[PDB]
């Protein structure tokens, strides 16, 4: 399949040491089997 | 080395330890006598017993009530603080019936303090019954901070994680230097509003000890006119009355109160202190510059500017008025008027006499003239006000264009529902122009000030509901996004729903709705997170500019409190224009001017020297207006010395030379007396007036080619409404 | 004349006791910090005819110094072997910065002019730049403070207040000396205006002028005030000026006379023929007796700051601020060695705290104690007959 090209990306926020506690706190605040058979046709592709 | 006395010693603890009960408890918990020797580190018996901690922790494990239990869980903690051992084991040895502390060390008070801090940090809002444990611990160990004087550590634990009133509240009295000033500084660095909770707690302090004029400051911090008028309630004596009722106005006996609020002899102040050290001269515009030291509208301009940004206030038309080109406008009226700032006396007669008089250039701007004049003074008399209802209703330009404005200048600050009522409906500006609509909210949120009036944000909501898809993004309709954020500083997290609703804008524009938005919130405090969003936001690269510009001035307004910040954000907009797209470059001289206006430091003089002679004008431009923004209100040398060597430069330049001069007039703005900056009080208060005037200053500069070189001057006088004096 | 360059200072928690105030304010900094790392990174990683023209540059471009240029497009060249060159000049150079002496660059094959180097300074001055910003601002200068009050207005009040001297003609000071015993404070007096000046400050030795090749030495110190000049707005601290400083004498060795001709070229510099731009001299001494008037002329060096060994006032604000930092004893008074008029120099008091904290480790504590600090005196303290007077 093509490979779908991935957006240039950037690094994480980072710890500015009040990152964590302002996350908690926003937390806080919204708180198939294959088959056994093939059945190949006439011209078969059998290797 | 271990000396012979001390392995002695050594060898009573093995023999202890070896070996009913009873002496075994006395003897090792005697033995903290060398924790509580005044004068000694290194407990003894703390490392020596390191072999046995093992054994002395199993044992405890082992250990069921009775004579034992009881004093050994004291060594077992001590051996713990000193090793391993954490707040189970300690609140079982307090439990021993031990918290006094007396028979312990300030070394095991502070562990102590910090093991309940770290316990309490693990911990959530489940198994809330151990805090109260805790809390009653906390409340024990606080006296004895108090006692010896570790008033860092018990504000430290008060802090921790919450908010706490008992201690400071029982903090005794004449003693709150530290309380107060350490306390005040901790407010001004806290990310959250547990700032506001310091805050009160700062007050309260105050309160209790019956001396505040400091909660008097306080009181604009916390965001509660509620808790303002709470502290003008009790004012005991009227001495000191008198001192608050004047700091209000720059921010019983009922004759003189609502006097000093309005400030109606602040112009008798300003003029008795400029008598003090008079510089009263009606001058000419080549001193303040120095052209003999090396008749376009643009240079008419530019001389009105700068003599009136000096002459301000001082109370001193048409004759040189009259020399109009098109762009000559109400420029020189507007400058007029506010050389007679604050001269309701003369002004209602001159600014009458130079109204009935010719055509739009000459009304609107006696209008401006009227509103500039009454900036800073009320009465229950309102002036101006009747001229304002009545004149100029019809849609056009020019009338409303400078009548609105005046009409802001007038009543900013005031969220008065008279002059809301009088606007609210007059906003409706599709009938109107853009221009005219744009200035119709800029006066809006500069009366509302940050107010969260409900009905001026509906309105600015449904006038940019109402939507021209080619309109939006050409120019000049930004004040309505502008006239929002004046509607709602620094709430906090209360602009989610606003900036939900405003999620429906069209994507290319409303990047700057919601970023002047979330920095006209949320400024001055300092948000770690929120200065990573203004960063990253500039951050994404475009192959919009504007928005980055929007970015930029909400670092600046940000990063206003700290002086440290301040200085970290000077260096990141000298990275930031260094790697850089000309959008950023251009909107780097306004953040660096918002940082430090009138305070011209020779680190952001040299960097915007450095950076003005510019291949892009727009960046020049801006640099040269950091140059004057810094320099404002100062007199400040060497600063016109450059900015004269840039000039002859720029000499055939026509903009460059404007706008330079332009700078220099600000170098030379007030003489000195009137000062651009904000923070008025303790450098402490993001101050409601002339924030306003100055973010909108900053916002227009974002596009100086458009608007300023365009149809439109008012800016510099909503500097000017920005203005203040410094005496 | 490029323009000041100066250092990059972090800013200063005021915080020094140790206080969560401090850990806050800290990690503010580092915050910041760790933004303008973030920005960088993401920016610069998340985001030809000049390229194939430069390739055509020689890629091993040498260093010539140019003599006499010709004509529009043939300039004269030389080499580092003595030798010299009627070279081309192609059409990538600003021209216009080709000047006799400047150091030119040349192609490796062509020898064609194809740069212009307006960047060489000598390693021997570009070392002794200063670019870090030492934390010894004016706070823990104890007393002195005439001193500081002159430096200041020989140093910072002609670049954040030139408006006092241009108002009445005067023009600002050029050089000052700071001179006395040894320890006073005669270096701390530089930092603190390295910290807080905005100008290039220029370390110099002057046991750093004196060079083995025979003319070197004016040469090096042409280098370096013409660095000064060119660079800023600055100040050169000459540290230890003795060091070559001595009176001329009429010498019999060949290395004396050298000396005696950097001496030359420094004065020549201070106040030679020609002018002198916006550089401040800031020179250091034990022994101001030992100079020549040529250089303690008032003309060059307009000041002179005696350190005379403290005061007991100064005394006792110097025991103020190299104890500030530690965890004092209650039973201290810092009153028994200030009392004492015996010769204690500021570094000498530097010493007297240090030991003191060490006898304590010693006795295994870690807060002073009186006896700790009358020991520290005692074995810190290194060195008129009785009865001749009185
Ligand atoms: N006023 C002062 N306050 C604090 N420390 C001082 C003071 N004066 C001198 N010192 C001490 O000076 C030491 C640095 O040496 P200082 O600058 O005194 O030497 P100097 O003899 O004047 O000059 P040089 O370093 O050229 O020999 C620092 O450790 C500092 O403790
Ligand atoms: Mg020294």
């Amino acid at each position: 399949e093509v490979p779908k090209e991935k957006e240039k990306e950037k690094v994480s926020t980072a710890v500015l040491s009040i990152t964590a506690k302002a996350k908690k706190k926003e937390k806080e605040k919204e708180k198939e089997p294959e088959p056994n058979f093939q059945l190949l046709d006439n011209p078969a592709r059998v290797m | 080395e271990l000396s012979e006395e001390d392995k002695q010693l050594q060898d009573e603890l093995e023999m202890l330890v070896e070996r009913l009960y009873r002496p075994a408890l006395e003897e090792l918990r005697r033995q903290i006598r060398s924790s509580t020797t005044s004068m000694t580190s290194v407990p003894k018996p703390l490392k020596f017993l390191r072999p046995h901690y093992g054994k002395l922790k199993e044992i405890y494990e082992n250990m069921a009530p009775g004579e034992n239990k009881r004093f050994a869980a004291d060594i077992i903690s001590v051996l713990a603080m000193t090793m391993s051992g954490e707040r189970e084991c300690l609140k079982y040895r307090l439990v021993g019936s031990q918290e006094e502390l007396a028979s312990w060390g300030h070394e095991y008070v502070r562990h102590l303090a910090g093991e309940v801090a770290k316990e309490w940090q693990e911990l959530d809002d489940a198994e809330k019954v151990q805090r109260e444990p805790l809390l009653t611990l906390v409340k024990e160990i606080v006296p004895y901070n108090m006692a010896h004087n570790a008033e860092h550590e018990a504000c430290d634990l008060l802090m921790e994680i919450e908010q706490v009133d008992m201690l400071e509240k029982d903090i005794d009295e004449n003693a709150y230097a530290k309380v107060c000033l350490y306390l005040t500084s901790c407010v001004n660095y806290v990310p959250e509003p547990e700032n506001s909770a310091l805050l009160r707690c700062a007050l309260g302090v105050f309160r209790k000890f019956s001396r505040f004029p400091e909660a008097l400051r306080l009181a604009l911090m916390l965001n509660d006119m509620e808790l303002v008028e709470d502290i003008f309630t009790s004012c005991k004596d009227v001495v000191v009355q008198k001192q608050m009722a004047f700091m209000l106005g720059r921010h019983e006996e009922y004759e003189d109160l609502t006097e000093i609020m309005s400030n109606v002899q602040l112009n008798s102040n300003f003029l008795a202190l400029a008598r003090e050290l008079d510089i009263m001269e009606p001058k000419v515009p080549d001193d303040i510059y120095k052209t003999h030291l090396e008749d376009s509208a643009r240079m008419n301009l530019a001389s009105s500017f700068v003599n009136g940004f000096v002459n301000a206030a001082f109370g001193q038309g048409n004759k040189w008025l009259y020399k109009n080109k098109d762009h000559g406008m109400l420029s020189a009226a507007a400058s007029l008027g506010m050389i007679l700032l604050w001269d309701v006396d003369g002004g209602l007669t001159q600014i009458d006499k130079y109204l009935y008089s010719s055509e739009d250039y000459i009304k609107s701007g006696a209008l401006l003239a009227c509103g500039i004049v009454n900036s800073g003074v009320r009465n229950e008399c309102d002036p101006a006000l009747a001229l304002l209802s009545d004149y100029v209703l019809h849609n056009s330009n020019t009338m409303r264009l400078g009548s609105i404005f005046g009409l802001g200048l007038a009543y900013a600050g005031s969220n008065r529902e008279d002059v809301l009522t009088l606007l609210l409906p007059v906003m409706g500006d599709s009938k109107s122009s853009m221009e005219v609509a744009g200035v119709t909210a800029l006066a809006c949120g500069m009366i509302a000030v940050g107010s969260c009036n409900g009905d001026v944000t509906s309105t600015i909501l449904q006038t940019i509901m109402e939507k021209s898809e080619t309109e939006l993004k050409d120019t000049y309709a930004r004040w309505l996004p502008l006239g929002l954020g004046l509607n709602h500083l620094g709430k906090g997290e209360a602009i989610e729903a606003i900036l939900a609703a405003l999620e429906v804008v069209s994507e290319p524009f409303r990047s700057f709705a919601n970023t002047l938005v979330d920095v006209c919130a949320y400024a001055g405090s300092g948000n770690v997170l929120k200065v990573q969003q203004l960063l990253h936001i500039c951050s994404e690269h475009f192959d919009m500019g504007a928005h980055q510009g929007v970015a930029v001035l909400g670092i600046a307004l940000i990063a206003m409190g700290e002086e440290i910040g301040a200085e970290m954000a000077l260096r990141t907009f000298g990275h930031l224009l260094r790697y850089g797209e000309p959008t950023l470059r251009r909107a780097v001289p306004l953040a660096l001017a918002l940082i430090s206006v009138s305070n011209p430091r020779l680190n952001i003089l040299d960097t915007l020297s450095k950076f003005s002679h510019d291949a892009d004008p727009e960046v020049s431009y801006n640099s040269i207006f950091a140059m004057g923004m810094v320099g404002s209100g100062t007199n400040n040398a060497r600063l016109a010395a450059m900015l004269r060597q840039l000039a002859q430069y720029h000499a055939k330049d026509p903009n460059n030379l404007f706008m330079v001069r332009l700078a220099q007039g600000l170098t030379h703005l007030g003489k000195g007396t009137l000062t651009l900056c904000p923070y008025h009080s303790d450098r402490q208060l993001m101050s409601q007036v002339a924030v306003a005037g100055l973010l909108t200053v900053l916002v227009s500069f974002l596009d100086v080619r458009n608007i300023i070189l365009g149809k439109s001057h008012y800016v510099l006088y909503g500097l000017v409404a920005a203005m203040q004096p410094r005496m | 004349t490029k323009g000041p360059d100066a250092a990059s200072k972090l800013p200063l928690v005021t915080p020094h006791t140790q206080c969560r105030l401090k850990l806050l304010k800290l990690e503010r900094i580092k915050d910041y910090l760790l933004m303008e790392e973030e920005f960088i990174r993401n920016q610069e990683q998340m985001k030809e005819e000049r390229s194939k023209v430069d390739d055509l540059r020689g890629t091993p471009m040498s260093v010539g110094t140019l003599e006499e240029i010709i004509d529009d497009n043939h300039a004269i060249v030389s080499t580092s072997v003595g030798s010299e060159h009627y070279v081309s000049i192609l059409s990538f150079v600003d021209k216009d910065l080709l000047e006799p002496g400047c150091s030119v660059l040349l192609n490796h094959k062509v020898h064609a002019v194809i740069g212009v180097l307006m960047d060489d300074t000598d390693p021997l001055v570009t070392v002794m730049k200063v670019e870090k910003a030492p934390q010894e601002t004016y706070a823990d200068i104890g007393g002195l403070d005439n001193q500081i009050q002159e430096i200041k207005e020989s140093v910072e009040l002609p670049l954040t207040h030139p408006e006092y001297y241009e108002e009445m003609g005067i023009k600002p000071p050029k050089g000052v000396i700071l001179y006395g015993p040894p320890g006073t404070g005669k270096t701390l007096l530089a930092k603190a205006v390295a910290n807080q000046t905005s100008a290039t400050f220029l370390r110099v030795v002057g046991s750093e002028l004196i060079q083995k090749y025979l003319g070197d030495g004016p040469k090096l110190v042409r280098e370096l005030f013409r660095v000064a000049e060119e660079h800023a707005p600055s100040i050169v601290f000459i540290d230890e000026i003795d060091a070559i400083g001595t009176k001329r004498y009429d010498s019999n060795s060949g290395g004396e006379r050298e000396i005696q001709r950097t001496m030359l070229e420094l004065l020549n510099q201070l106040d030679g023929f020609d002018s002198r731009g916006d550089v401040k001299v800031i020179m250091a001494t034990n022994r101001i007796e030992t100079l020549d008037p040529a250089l303690i002329r008032p003309g060059r060096i307009d000041r002179k700051i005696e350190f005379p060994l403290p005061d007991e006032k100064t005394k006792k604000r110097i025991f103020q601020i190299h104890t500030s930092r530690m965890t004092l004893a209650d039973d201290v008074t810092l009153d028994d060695l200030i009392m004492a008029k015996d010769d204690l120099s500021g570094a000498d008091i530097k010493a007297i705290c240090t030991e003191a904290g060490l006898m304590a480790l010693r006795e295994r504590r870690m807060k002073v104690t009186n006896e700790d600090f009358k020991k520290s005196k005692e074995n810190v303290l290194y060195k008129t007959p009785e009865g001749l007077y009185l």
